[PDB]
């Protein structure tokens, strides 16, 4: 579920904005999808939020 | 298959080191192996240079390297042994054991 | 094939998409470390007892246990002028951007 | 040189207690004592042959 050449790069620009980071046992849950906007779908596999 | 902790027994005479160390005659270590790829695990408590080379690497394998899996938190044990000048000595060893792993 | 050691790593901003959302600069140093990690590791760098004891075990028996790994050691920072997630313009130091020592870990 | 075979346990074991890990020179003559008779052939490991 995780496309990792598509979502390498904006998952990646999250993360270093320190996003993305807090785990659902949750607080960022939604500060990341924004920052992954459209490929929210795609990419949230990537960091397992969904 | 990823970044983690892997076991290591360390026996002391087995490397050597029974001709100073007293106490404890072995204990476990543990090592860190494993894959870092993208994506890093946030609980691998990435830096953001690695969070870039992975990137990097990611895109072009042949150009960027793989960030590497190591400790990255660790914990004491205390030993007894014989020092150099004949002393006995019982003391606390920093940076021995494995508590976490992670890509950096 | 080198002992550890710090090595070039230019980083591309464009190269990697992120020229839509980072304004400047646009390309920066990095760095990245690379290199083998055997006995003896350089020990005016001050290695992990850890990793002392690893590189002695590998140096042992390479067969039975894997040695240490080449890493940062010691980062420092940059600052990005960039547009976050909300559309706000925002000026910070980066921590941990740019390797400044590698070591066996 | 540096006898790997020779040199590596006793070296590591100087290095774990904390010795031979300054350069030229305060620490030189704590780890020369540590190296014992090893020195001449063990010196250059840790880089205190003078
Ligand atoms: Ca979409
Ligand atoms: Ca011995
Ligand atoms: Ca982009
Ligand atoms: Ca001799």
């Amino acid at each position: 579920g995780c496309n990792k050449a598509l979502c390498a790069s904006d998952v990646s620009k999250c993360l270093i904005q320190e996003l993305c980071q807090c785990r659902p046992g949750c607080s960022c849950c939604k500060e990341c999808m924004l920052c992954l906007g459209a490929l929210w779908d795609e990419c949230c596999d990537c960091v397992g939020m969904c | 298959a990823r970044c983690s902790r892997k076991a290591l027994h360390v026996n002391f005479k087995d490397m050597g080191w029974d001709d100073w160390i007293i106490a404890p005659l072995e204990y476990e270590a543990f090592h860190c192996e494993g894959l870092c790829e993208f994506p890093l695990r946030s609980h691998l408590e990435p830096t953001n240079h690695a969070v870039i080379q992975t990137l990097m690497n990611s895109m072009d394998p042949e150009s960027t390297p793989p960030t590497c899996c190591v400790p990255t938190r660790l914990s004491p044990i205390s030993i007894l042994f014989i020092d150099s000048a004949n002393n006995v000595v019982y003391k606390q060893y920093e940076d021995m054991v494995v508590e976490s792993c992670g890509c950096r």
